[PDB]
């Protein structure tokens, strides 16, 4: 029920995955991007 | 017309030569920019209306 109401999409993307084991993951918004 | 369909076209490589050259449109002039040159400006997304 997370993925419901989809509108207004501006953009879409679709890769390759990833992964006693530590995923570490750094997000940062700037200038846009 | 009335329900008019449109995509957006967002993050992709728009190459233009291909729908001038192919000369099979009957109506083909263009407004706010030069035809030949806008296929060299880069925009947020484009409406296919």
């Amino acid at each position: 029920g997370v993925y419901s109401s989809a509108n207004n999409c501006t953009f879409e993307y679709v890769s390759q995955p990833f992964l006693k084991n530590l995923r570490e993951f750094v997000f940062k918004n700037i200038d846009g991007y | 017309v009335y329900a008019w369909n449109r995509k957006r076209i967002s993050n992709c490589v728009a190459d233009y030569s291909v729908l001038y050259n192919s000369a099979s449109f009957s109506t083909f002039k263009c407004y706010g920019v030069s035809p030949t040159k806008l296929n060299d400006l880069c925009f947020t997304n484009v409406y296919a209306d």
